[PDB]
């Protein structure tokens, strides 16, 4: 008797200069009349109202917001961006229950395409003191997002000994950075020699690999 | 209910009409029977065309005046224009961020 | 002047039982119907639970009907989430709100086995421009802060966000970098906060 109202979003990302004019898609699974809400949040924040029952605009907020739409498909419009617009963007239906968000528009600074410099470290002697071994590879201030990292173990391709990390747009120059760290034992570190780091990445003509080899 | 939130009154304005002869004080009764601290009041016209033109508001020629019995508010023009026939109203606004408004029955002046 | 605070957040085992609270001041509470929203590390808004006003109804999302359970006391301001058989994957920021949006700040509540463990920091050791940071391995829960020569160094820095290993503990890297000629003139120490353990580690980093 009782379904669960799917919310999708789209795009997942929009990339925009500061000034422009951001258009936020949200689709029903089914009719959700006019209870519809928009929310905005910015990271380690709550998330906060921006749009309720489709196109009412939240107490306090400005005038570039605006939304439209009515049973299952919706916009969000923000005539002109502010640097304080980019963002998160969640949809959320009230008109069943479970109430249901949609999974987020991330709306992120447009920017030229830039490649990471990379840069890899060895285990300190520090940590192999104890039994472990982490090799961190660095890719610095890139754009846009989307980075391929691959370790190679004496040029074994390696897989599921890797966890990797991405910081939040950066602020000055709209560049992402990524850390990758693989971690071995110290039995297997000390059984192989060379441990590289390939990167794939658009600003790249080709990838990049960095190197070093245990001992120096 | 369809909303988790307890429904509240609108307010009532009156009389339902107020005749007054020109160059006086006319004076309506919003009674607006709160449940929270959190609302402003407003005071409307309708244009013939039910257009709205916002007159006065609580907290701050038309007057409004909250009396001290915490519910009534008086809302006085002054010397009283007759291009100021018509029709005015009261409503209330919630400041929440999802902010509700209830508007007072309509009277006549 | 409208305030949503929630307490009981923290570590609990899996199986175990928490109990949160959203305390509101600045709003007539037996008014509002209210709701629980968590947000998992990395992950989107899920909504969890709601009461009237009332308490007259109550809703709750799939994923913990039955476990938890929303109940208000409107003569102490206060809502309440009792969270029963909490699984690893309740783990998240659990934030209360009123039905018309305002939003507490929210609390961060772990389930895990792991005990309270401060972190190892190990340098990241520089090898034109030049790279170096600290790994700061091995500690739970969540979170430490990272500075830089005690906040003076900023222009460069990235702190990543932290993973969570396989073996439950948790683990980030906090790089800068700086011009290959200070590498000799130039002291970085890493200034590692990890309130739960009342660790507060400085870490100088040099190259080898
Ligand atoms: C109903 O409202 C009255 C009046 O108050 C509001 O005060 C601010 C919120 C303002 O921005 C406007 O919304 C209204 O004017 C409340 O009575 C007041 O109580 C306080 C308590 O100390 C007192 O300082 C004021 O003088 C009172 N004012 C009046 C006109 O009586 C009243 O408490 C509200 N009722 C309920 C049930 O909340």
């Amino acid at each position: 008797s009782t379904g669960e109202i799917v919310l999708t979003q789209s795009p997942a990302t929009l990339s925009l200069s500061p000034g422009e004019r951001a258009t936020l898609s949200c689709r029903a699974s089914q009719s959700v009349s006019s209870y519809l809400a928009w929310y905005q949040q910015k990271p380690g924040q709550a998330p906060r109202l921006l749009i309720y029952d489709a196109s009412n605009r939240a107490t306090g907020i400005p005038a570039r917001f605006s939304g439209s739409g009515s049973g299952t498909d919706f916009t969000l419009t923000i005539s002109s961006l502010e640097p304080e617009d980019f963002a998160v963007y969640y949809c959320q239906q009230s008109s069943n229950w479970p109430r249901t968000f949609g999974q987020g528009t991330k709306v992120e600074i447009k920017r030229t395409v830039a490649a990471p410099s990379v840069f890899i470290f060895p285990p300190s002697d520090e940590q192999l003191k104890s039994g472990t071994a982490s090799v961190v590879c660095l890719l610095n201030n890139f754009y846009p997002r989307e980075a391929k990292v691959q370790w190679k173990v004496d040029n074994a391709l390696q897989s599921g000994n890797s966890q990797e990390s991405v910081t939040e747009q950066d602020s000055k120059d709209s560049t992402y950075s990524l850390s990758s760290t693989l971690t071995l034992s110290k039995a297997d570190y000390e059984k192989h020699k060379v441990y590289a780091c390939e990167v794939t990445h658009q600003g790249l003509s080709s990838p990049v690999t960095k190197s070093f080899n245990r001992g120096e | 209910l369809d909303s988790p939130d307890r429904p509240w009154n609108p307010p009532t304005f009156s009389p339902a009409l107020l005749v007054v002869t020109e160059g006086d004080n006319a004076t309506f009764t919003c009674s607006f029977s709160n449940t929270s601290e959190s609302f402003v009041l407003n005071w409307y016209r309708m244009s013939p065309s039910n257009q709205t033109d916002k007159l006065a508001a609580f907290p701050e020629r038309f007057r409004v005046t909250q009396l001290p019995n915490g519910r009534d508010f008086h809302m006085s023009v002054v010397r009283a224009r007759r291009n100021d026939s018509g029709t005015y109203l009261c409503g209330a606004i919630s400041l929440a961020p999802k902010a509700q408004i209830k508007e007072s029955l309509r009277a006549e002046l | 002047q409208v305030q949503l605070v929630e307490s009981g957040g923290g570590v609990v085992q899996p199986g175990r039982s928490l109990r949160l609270d959203c305390k509101a001041s600045g709003i007539t509470f037996s008014n509002s119907g209210m709701h629980w929203v968590r947000q998992a590390p990395g992950k989107g808004l899920e909504w969890v639970a709601v009461i009237w006003y009332d308490g007259s109804k109550r809703y709750y999302a799939d994923s913990v009907k039955g476990r938890f359970t929303i109940s208000r006391d409107n003569s102490k301001n206060t809502l309440f989430l009792q969270m029963n058989s909490l699984r690893a994957e309740d783990t998240a920021v659990y934030y209360c709100a009123t039905n018309d949006d305002y939003w507490g700040q929210g609390t961060l509540v772990t389930v895990s086995s792991a005990s309270t463990k401060g972190p190892s920091v190990f340098p990241l050791a520089p090898c034109s421009t030049a790279a170096l940071g600290c790994l700061v391995k091995d500690y739970f829960p969540e979170p430490v802060t990272v500075s830089w020569n005690s906040g003076a160094l900023t222009s460069g820095v990235h702190t990543f966000p932290a993973v969570l290993q396989s073996s439950g503990l948790y683990s980030l890297s906090s790089v800068v970098t700086v011009p290959s000629s200070s590498l000799g003139t130039k002291t970085y120490t890493c200034n590692v906060d990890h309130k739960p353990s009342n660790t507060k580690v400085d870490k100088r980093v040099e190259s080898k």
